[PDB]
C-alpha cells in the first residue's frame, strides 16, 4: 500500500523497503534503530511515509534513525505524529542524514495533539550534505497542545549544497517551544534558507535560536523570522550569523510581539474587528488560512 | 456648507492634520456625493495620502480641527472598522501583504452582504471580479497574498477586493500606478463596474490623464484645495499651477 | 571657551561647569572620578566637550563617570578621542547615566588613532531613563587601527523613553571590535533603535551583540545591522529579541558578508570597476562619503 | 542583419535568456541607432527588464542563443564595468538605496569627461541636472541616497545622474514611473535634452502615451519583437493586440 514505517505505540508495527530503498529495522525493548538507504540514480517522486502513533499512557517512543542518499538518488519523508491521549508521552527521534553527491532529500513532520499538554516531541537531526546536495525540512505543530517541543538541527553543506528549513508552531496554554537550528554552508556556492513562523498565546515560552555560518566563498543564507505574541507569551529570537569569506553574504530579517499595523488596519478596513483580523493573521501565519 | 447634504456621501469640513510639527493638510474642504467619481489630483507631496487615510480613520492620521461627516454621521470618534462597517473602505497604493492568505479567503473579507450569503453565488462574485481586474481566476485563487506576488498582482487583487466589497465609499489610493497600466480603458472598465453597482469612488491620483474619466475632480496644493468642479478645467489649471 | 573636560594622559588638565550644569572632578592616582549634573529645566542646546589626548607610552587612562539629568533637562556632550602614538594605551570608562523625566541626553565619541594596534577602548555605560527621558548615542571609530574596542551598554527605559543607539566602526589589520548592548523597555510606549554599521579587513575579528526586551503595551524597537567583510575578516552577529507584552513589537533587520549585488552592479553601472564600486559602498558605510 | 550597421549604436540579434527552466526572451531583435529616442513597450511579464539588464550585462541575466553588439564590438565577454566604459548604462526602475552616499557625491559618479574635468564645471552640472528633474539642489545636495528619500526623490535623482554621465546610450527602465508624473512635458524636457547632447535613449515603458514622444517603437509580447516603427502605428498594434 505504500514505502512505509508504522510505529504505534514504542513498538514497530511494520518495516517493507521497496527496490533501491533499503528499510532496516529493529527493536532494543523500547529504542527502535531504523535505516533507510536510498540508492544510486533512484529518484523517487512519490512520497515514503512515516507513522507514529500513541494512545497509550507514559510510552518513551525513541527513535534513532540513520538516512542516507547515494550519489544522483531522490526521496521525500513525510512524517505523521498523533498523539491525542497525551499523558505521559515521549516521542524522542534521533536521526543522522548523509546526502550524496546530487541526491535530494526533503522531510514533512505535522503534528495532531489532544487537550493535554503532558507530550515531548524531541527531535536532533545531523545532516551532512555533500556536492549539490539539496535538503528540505518542515516541522509543523499547530494542532491542539504541543506540550513541550525541543528541535536541535545541525547542517554541514558542501559545494552547490542547497537547504530550506521551515517551522510553523502554535503554541497555547502552558506550551514550551524550543528551536535551536545551525546550518553551517563549508563549501563554495553552498546556499541556505532558514524560515520561522508562528503564533504564542496564553502562557507559553518560545525559544528560537537560528544559526548559518557563512564559511565558503559565495555561500548565501537568509534567516526569516515571524512570531506573534498573543496573552502572557514570552519569545525569545536569537538568530546568530557568522561569515568567514569576503564573497560569502547572509542576511536574516525577524519580527517578534504584534501584528503589523499595516497588515491589522488593513484587515479592519475590511470591516473586521481588532480580534477577528488578529485571528486572520495568525491564522494565516501558522497555516490554517 | 449645509446646503444639499441629503445627497451627500461624505463631507470633509476645514481638516487639519498634524504629523509631529508639520500640519500635511491646512484645511481641506471637499464633499463626495453619492453615486459619484469623485478625483482628486495633486503634485507628489501634497497631502493626497494621508487625506484618504484622515478619512479611513489610520491611526496617528488624526484630526485637530475640523471634522468628517460620513451619511450624516460625525465619524470623529468611529475606529477603522466602524467606519468600514458603515460602507467605506480603503485601497492604500502599496497593499499590504499578508502572511498564509490565499486569494480566494482574502476577496471573501469584506464581501457584500448581496454576495457572501450564497455559497455558490459568493465564490461566483470572486470569479468576476478576478475577471475585471484581468487576472486568470484558476491560477491566482489558491496563491497567497504575500510577498511572492507582483506589486501589479496584488494591486490587482485590491482592485478585485474592493468589487467584492461593493462599498458605498471606495477611496482608492492611486489604483493606476503600481499596476503598469496598459490603457485607461481597462480601469475605466472597472471603475463604470462600480458605478453600475451603486458605488462612489474616491479616487486618489496624480495623473491628470485619469482624473478626466471621473465626474468631479478637486486639486490639493500643500494640504489645500484650490480648485474643483469640471475635470478638463481644473485639469487645466493644474497643468499650469503649482 | 566652552564648558569642557579636558583629559591629557591619566590627569585631569581641566574642570569647568557653567551655570545649572555641574561638573565636579578628581583623581585617585590614575582613576578619574567626574560627576556631571544637570540642573532641573536647564535646556543647554551648545555641546559639551570632552577630550582625550594619549602620546606617552603605557597610559591607563581609567575614568569613572556619573551623568545625572534632572526633570526637563537638556545636554548634549561630544567626547574626542585622539591616540596617535599608540603604544601601551588603554582607555577605560565607566559610566552611569541617569536621565530624569522629560530630560534628554545625547552622546557623540569620535576616535582618530594612529597606526599601531596596542590601544585598547572600553566604554561601560549603565543608563537609566525615567518617564518622557531621551537618550542618542553614537560611538565612531574609522580611523587609524582600533586595536581592540570593547563597548558595553545596558539600558533600561520607562514610559515614554526614546533610545537611539548607533555605531560606525572600519576594522583593519589584526583589530578586534567587541558590541554588547542591551536595551530594556519596561514602561509604556518606550521606543528604541539600535543601528550598526561597519566594514571589517584584513585579519580582523568582530563579535555584536545587540538586544532589545520589549517587557511594557505599546513598546516599539528596530535592530539594524550591517556589516561588509573582505579579505579575512570575520564578524559573528548575534541580534536578541524578547517580547514580554501582547502589545509590544520588536523587528531586527541585519545583512552581514559581501556588499549587496543590485549596489554593486548599480554602481558598477555608472564606470566604476569593482574595487572602486566596493570602496566606495564601505566609505558611504563608514561614514566617510 | 549587417545594412546600415554604421549607423547603428546597439545590435541585439535572436537573443534568448533564460532564468532557470523558463524562457524570458524567446528571440528578441531589436537595433537602437545614433541620436535615437527608441521606446520598448509591452505587457507586465513580457520581459522588458530582462531586456534591459541582459543589455547592461547584469549577472545572471546571461544570453544561451543570439548576440548583443554595441558600438561595432560584441559585448558578450564584456562585464558590467566594460560596458559602461563603452558608453553605455541603465536606471533600473528601482534605483538601488545607498548608505552613507551623498547626491553631491553620487551625481559625479560617471560623469562625462566633458564636466569631471574642471571641478566648477562638474559642481554646476549637478546643480543643472537636478534642476531638470524639478528637485531644488540646494535641498538635496547634502542629502543621502538612503532609504530616507522617497521613490520618486530617488527616481529623480537617477535621472539627474544620466544627465550628468550624459552616456552615448542610455537604458531606462519606466523613467516615467516612481515619480508620479504630473504631466508627459517635464519628461519630454529631459529626454530632448540629452538627445540634443547626441544621446540615444531606449526608453523602457508600459505607458503607450509615454512611446508617442519617442522616435521609433517596439512591442515587446512574451519575449519577442511583435510590431515596430511608428510610435503611434506600434501604438494602435499594442491597444488590440495582447
Ligand atoms: N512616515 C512619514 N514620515 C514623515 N512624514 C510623512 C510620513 N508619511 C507622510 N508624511 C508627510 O505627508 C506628506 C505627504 O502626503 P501624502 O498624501 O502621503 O503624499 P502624496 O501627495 O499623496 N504623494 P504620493 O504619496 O506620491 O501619492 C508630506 O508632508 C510628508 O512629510
Ligand atoms: N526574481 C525573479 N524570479 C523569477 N522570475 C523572475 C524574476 N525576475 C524576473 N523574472 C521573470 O522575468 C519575466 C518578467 O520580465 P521583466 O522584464 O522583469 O518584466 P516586465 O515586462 O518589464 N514588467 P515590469 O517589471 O512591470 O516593468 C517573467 O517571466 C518573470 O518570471
Ligand atoms: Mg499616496
Ligand atoms: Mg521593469
Amino acid at each position: 500500500k505504500g514505502p512505509r514505517i508504522i510505529v504505534k505505540e514504542s513498538r514497530i508495527i511494520d518495516v517493507q523497503g521497496d527496490e533501491g530503498i533499503i528499510l532496516e529495522g529493529k527493536e532494543e525493548d523500547g529504542k527502535i534503530k531504523a535505516k533507510i538507504i536510498v540508492k544510486k540514480g533512484y529518484k523517487f517522486k512519490y512520497p515514503i511515509h512515516m507513522c507514529f502513533g500513541i494512545t497509550e499512557e507514559n510510552i518513551s517512543q525513541i527513535i534513532d534513525v540513520e538516512i542516507i542518499l547515494e550519489e544522483d538518488s531522490s526521496i521525500s519523508l513525510m512524517s505523521h505524529c498523533s498523539f491525542p491521549k497525551g499523558k505521559g508521552i515521549k516521542h524522542i527521534m534521533n536521526g543522522i542524514i548523509k546526502i550524496g553527491k546530487n541526491a535530494k532529500f526533503s522531510y514533512n513532520e505535522f503534528h495532531y495533539h489532544g487537550m493535554d499538554g503532558d507530550i515531548l516531541v524531541k527531535p536532533t537531526v545531523k545532516v551532512e550534505i555533500d556536492e549539490g546536495g539539496i535538503y528540505i525540512s518542515n516541522f509543523t505543530l499547530t494542532k491542539g497542545r504541543i506540550g513541550t517541543l525541543d528541535i536541535e538541527q545541525e547542517i554541514i553543506a558542501k559545494k552547490d549544497a542547497i537547504i530550506d528549513i521551515t517551522t510553523r508552531t502554535y503554541a497555547i496554554k502552558e506550551d514550551v517551544v524550543k528551536v535551536n537550528e545551525v546550518v553551517k554552508l563549508n563549501g563554495e556556492n553552498a546556499k541556505c534558507i532558514i524560515k520561522s513562523r508562528g503564533a504564542a498565546m496564553d502562557n507559553s515560552k518560545i525559544s528560537l535560536k537560528l544559526k548559518i555560518e557563512g564559511n565558503a566563498p559565495y555561500s548565501k543564507g537568509h534567516i526569516d523570522c515571524a512570531e506573534i505574541v498573543k496573552g502572557n507569551a514570552e519569545v525569545e529570537s536569537i538568530p546568530i550569523v557568522v561569515v568567514r569569506d569576503d564573497k560569502a553574504r547572509i542576511t536574516h530579517e525577524a519580527a517578534i510581539g504584534s501584528v503589523d499595523k499595516k497588515q491589522l488596519e488593513t484587515l479592519m478596513a475590511k470591516g473586521l474587528d481588532e480580534d477577528e483580523a488578529t485571528e486572520i493573521i495568525v491564522k494565516g501565519m501558522i497555516g490554517d488560512l | 456648507g449645509e446646503f444639499m447634504v441629503s445627497i451627500m456621501l461624505l463631507k470633509v469640513e476645514d481638516l487639519h492634520v498634524y504629523r509631529g510639527n508639520r500640519e500635511i493638510l491646512k484645511g481641506v474642504n471637499l464633499t463626495v456625493e453619492e453615486n459619484e467619481i469623485h478625483a482628486i489630483i495633486g503634485p507628489n507631496g501634497a497631502g493626497k495620502s494621508t487625506l484618504a487615510y484622515t478619512i479611513m480613520g489610520i491611526s496617528g492620521y488624526k484630526p485637530t480641527k475640523g471634522r468628517i461627516i460620513f451619511k450624516g454621521v460625525d465619524i470623529i470618534d468611529k475606529n477603522i472598522t466602524e467606519r468600514a462597517r458603515m460602507g467605506m473602505t480603503l485601497a492604500w497604493q502599496e497593499p499590504a501583504r499578508f502572511e498564509g492568505i490565499k486569494v480566494k479567503n482574502y476577496l471573501m473579507l469584506g464581501m457584500n452582504e448581496k454576495y457572501k450569503k450564497d455559497k455558490e453565488i459568493a465564490e461566483e462574485k470572486i470569479r468576476e471580479a478576478l475577471k475585471l481586474v484581468n487576472l486568470d481566476p484558476d491560477k491566482y485563487l489558491d496563491r497567497y497574498v504575500d510577498e511572492t506576488l507582483s506589486g501589479g498582482e496584488r494591486k490587482r487583487i485590491e482592485l478585485a477586493s474592493i468589487i467584492c466589497m461593493e462599498p458605498d465609499l471606495a477611496i482608492l489610493d492611486e489604483p493606476d500606478s503600481g499596476i503598469d497600466i496598459v490603457s485607461f480603458d481597462e480601469i475605466k472598465r472597472v471603475f463604470d463596474y462600480l458605478k453600475d453597482k451603486g458605488c462612489s469612488l474616491l479616487v486618489i491620483t496624480h495623473r491628470e490623464e485619469l482624473a478626466e474619466h471621473a465626474d468631479r475632480v478637486s486639486l490639493i496644493c500643500a494640504g489645500e484645495v484650490i480648485k474643483s468642479g469640471d475635470p478638463k478645467e481644473v485639469g487645466e489649471f493644474y497643468k499650469k499651477e503649482c
